[PDB]
């Protein structure tokens, strides 16, 4: 009747992560959240990743 | 009276392993897309896949 | 390559199966966009296709 919606996401890894505010030399500035050894949606060839 | 010989030369004796199998594992990325449509007919009455 | 003569084309009335449309494409009214967005799209497209 009400319509309450819950969002569950199981996880059992808990790997370190951080934020990256990358600025291209052309002038574009975007942000993305890389993981510890996981690809982070490579944008225009740049694939900067984080290691824990 | 005589004949030639057969020489065997050994340089290094390293500790290696056999080759059980061989394969190549490439790197992959995350790509996805979707589309939003309306029912507008009897094709989407209740669910998308019938059975 | 060449437009060879055909007896069936002498009547002047050709059926609809003799008309082929290369590729499936549909059109719609559009909206003008600034040049910066088009330049960024072209740059991203030429970056995603290096071959």
């Amino acid at each position: 009747p009400h319509g309450i919606i819950w969002k569950v996401s199981p996880c059992a890894a808990w790997v370190p992560s951080a934020v990256i505010e990358l600025t291209m030399p052309s002038g574009e500035v975007r942000t993305f959240h890389p993981m510890s050894g996981i690809p982070t949606q490579v944008f225009k060839g740049v694939s900067v990743t984080y290691l824990g | 009276p005589d004949s030639k010989c057969l020489k065997i030369k050994v340089k290094r004796i390293n500790l290696k392993c056999k080759k059980s199998s061989s394969y190549f594992v490439p790197d992959a990325r995350s790509r996805c897309t979707s589309v939003r449509r309306c029912r507008w007919a009897g094709d989407c009455q209740s669910g998308c896949p019938p059975h | 390559e060449l437009c060879s003569s055909d007896s069936g084309t002498s009547s002047g009335l050709l059926p609809s199966d003799r008309v082929l449309w290369i590729g499936d494409v549909a059109c719609q009214p559009m909206t003008p966009i600034p040049e910066e967005t088009f330049l960024e799209l072209k740059s991203f497209s030429q970056s995603e296709f290096p071959d």
